[PDB]
């Protein structure tokens, strides 16, 4: 199980993965 | 076969539509709630409904990966993709607006803002459906591609901005709450050393202590003004007031009981009788975090007997004080 401490972790990397002009 | 192959493009439309239709339904109720009429339902404290925000969230963050993933290849994935969303948006639409009446119709600058961060959420789905529709079936390089991808990131930042309101919100509606707790403990730690046999740091006079006696009046009249107001600003206050007002009392009571010129009945009378007034006072402080959570007429009502309670135990401490003498 996740808090909102973690997730909000979790979807700030995941917004990256999807933001298509970030691509280390 | 010309089996039916626009199902999936078919999907994104009437999501369009259901979409289209949540939003209004939440302007309709930053309406409302801006006029003061969202009311809570009784208690129901915002802790319950943050799970229920949180773990709907965690299910639209993945309809948001499978929309993405699902726009290139069957048109089936695609409708049954956009058909999820839609269902968990609702959900979570509809648990917000349940957190946002729990806050109460006495803050509706607050409930408001709660519900728009939905309704970021939901626009945000919107446009992610029409972006796997504009990429329904494409391949990487087609600038659809990266506008689904652009399109998602702009979900799950709204996402995000979602779940950072909630944590923004239940901290300010907690701070007094958490505040009061912090001086209850306080209390009890001072009310332990007071309690202990070791001895207090000094004796003292019958006036010292009197002066202290008559401070748990200005805090118990306080402390019952914060329950029936409710106001977080008149909780804050009640809680340093009431720390620093049954601390000193129970600092001056010891020191003067323990002045050699006192005969061990009325040093123990004394003790006693201060030990009684910060035990009912704290009874007092916890009905007051009880009509916090369910602020209706009855706990309220229930204040007048805890102040009795109190204003009981500093009759017999002023007697006390006076029979130092």
């Amino acid at each position: 199980t996740l808090d909102i401490d973690q997730s909000i972790e979790q979807l700030n990397r995941l917004i990256l993965e999807l933001d298509p002009t970030f691509e280390p | 076969t010309g089996i039916d192959p626009f199902t999936g493009t078919q999907a994104c439309i009437t999501a369009a539509s259901a979409v289209s239709g949540i939003i209004a339904d939440l302007d309709t109720t930053i309406m409302f709630a801006t006029a003061g009429t969202l009311n809570r339902e009784g208690a129901e404290t915002f802790a319950d409904h943050r799970e229920g925000i949180l773990k709907t969230a965690k299910v639209l963050v993945e309809d948001t990966k499978v929309l993405v993933q699902n726009a290139a290849g069957s048109q089936e994935k695609l409708a049954q993709a956009a058909q999820s969303s839609v269902a968990t948006i609702t959900r979570l639409a509809d648990v917000v607006k349940l957190g946002a009446a729990s806050l109460g119709a006495e803050d509706p600058e607050t409930q408001v803002v709660l519900i728009n961060a939905v309704k970021d959420v939901a626009k945000a789905l919107g446009d992610l459906i029409s972006a796997t529709k504009a990429a329904a079936g494409k391949v990487g390089d087609d600038p659809a591609v990266w506008q689904l991808k652009n399109s998602a990131k702009v979900m799950v930042t709204n996402v995000t901005s979602l779940l950072k309101t909630v944590k923004a919100v239940e901290d300010e509606a907690t701070k007094g709450t958490r505040a009061l707790e912090a001086t209850t403990e306080h209390i009890r730690q001072e009310l332990a050393v007071f309690c202990s046999p070791e001895p207090p740091a000094k004796t003292s006079t019958p006036e010292d202590f009197i002066r202290m006696t008559k401070g748990i009046t200005m805090a118990t009249a306080k402390a019952v003004a914060a329950g029936n107001s409710c106001r977080q600003e008149d909780v804050i206050a009640t809680a340093n007031l009431s720390r620093r007002a049954i601390a000193d009392m129970l600092r001056a009571c010891k020191e003067a009981a323990f002045h050699p010129e006192v005969a061990p009945d009325v040093r123990l009378r004394a003790l006693h009788y201060g030990r009684e007034c910060a035990n009912g006072y704290l009874e007092l402080l916890d009905h007051v975090l009880l009509t916090l959570q369910k602020p209706n007429p009855d706990l309220k009502q229930q204040l007048t007997g805890h102040s009795k309670r109190v204003a009981g135990s500093v009759t017999e401490l002023i007697q006390a004080a006076e029979a130092m003498k």
